């Protein structure tokens, strides 16, 4: 039987985007729809915005 | 016309006008977006990095902040009612100017 995907719950994910002077560790998506609020995923070889699927390879 | 009553009335108006952003993630997005004139914080929350980030971002954006006592009461005020309990709120905009809004601005 095929198993359904289960979302891995992350506790206080927003806490990982900022360091306290403030520092935004995750790169922000440079798109008209997303803007500064949305952060881009830092994968092992690429930056990937979740909202608009924008990907910048290293 | 206490500041608590003013906050309750302004939050009710913002919710009725869909101008409220509940939760730390939505609040942080609204603050970073150079919007969300006002912010409300709950002193009950036990996470230190929570309050540290909330206050740091609020000060960096240079916007008003209020430290209410109970997270459960804050959630019941913002309209999560059984109440989930909101530990950080943001006012994206106010629906209409009111005496409660004026009292909040004076307290600011
Ligand atoms: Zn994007």
């Amino acid at each position: 039987k095929k198993n359904k995907h289960k979302r891995k719950k992350v506790k206080l994910a927003v806490l990982k985007y900022y360091k306290v002077k403030i520092s935004r560790l995750r790169r922000e998506c440079p798109s008209d729809e997303c803007g500064a609020g949305v952060f881009m995923a830092s994968h092992f070889d690429r930056h990937y915005c979740g909202k608009c699927c924008l990907t910048y390879c290293f | 016309m206490d500041v608590n009553t003013a906050l309750q009335e302004v939050l009710k108006t913002a919710l009725i006008h869909d101008g409220l952003a509940r939760g730390i993630r939505e609040a942080a997005k609204a603050l970073d977006k150079r919007q969300a004139h006002l912010c409300v914080l709950a002193s009950n929350c036990d996470e230190p990095m929570y309050v540290k980030l909330v206050e740091a971002l609020c000060a960096e954006h240079q916007i008003n902040l209020i430290k209410v006592d109970d997270n459960k009461k804050l959630g019941e005020w913002v309209g999560l009612c059984k109440v989930v309990g909101c530990s950080c709120v943001v006012v994206k905009d106010y629906g209409k100017e009111s005496q409660a809004k004026d009292v909040i601005e004076e307290y600011f």
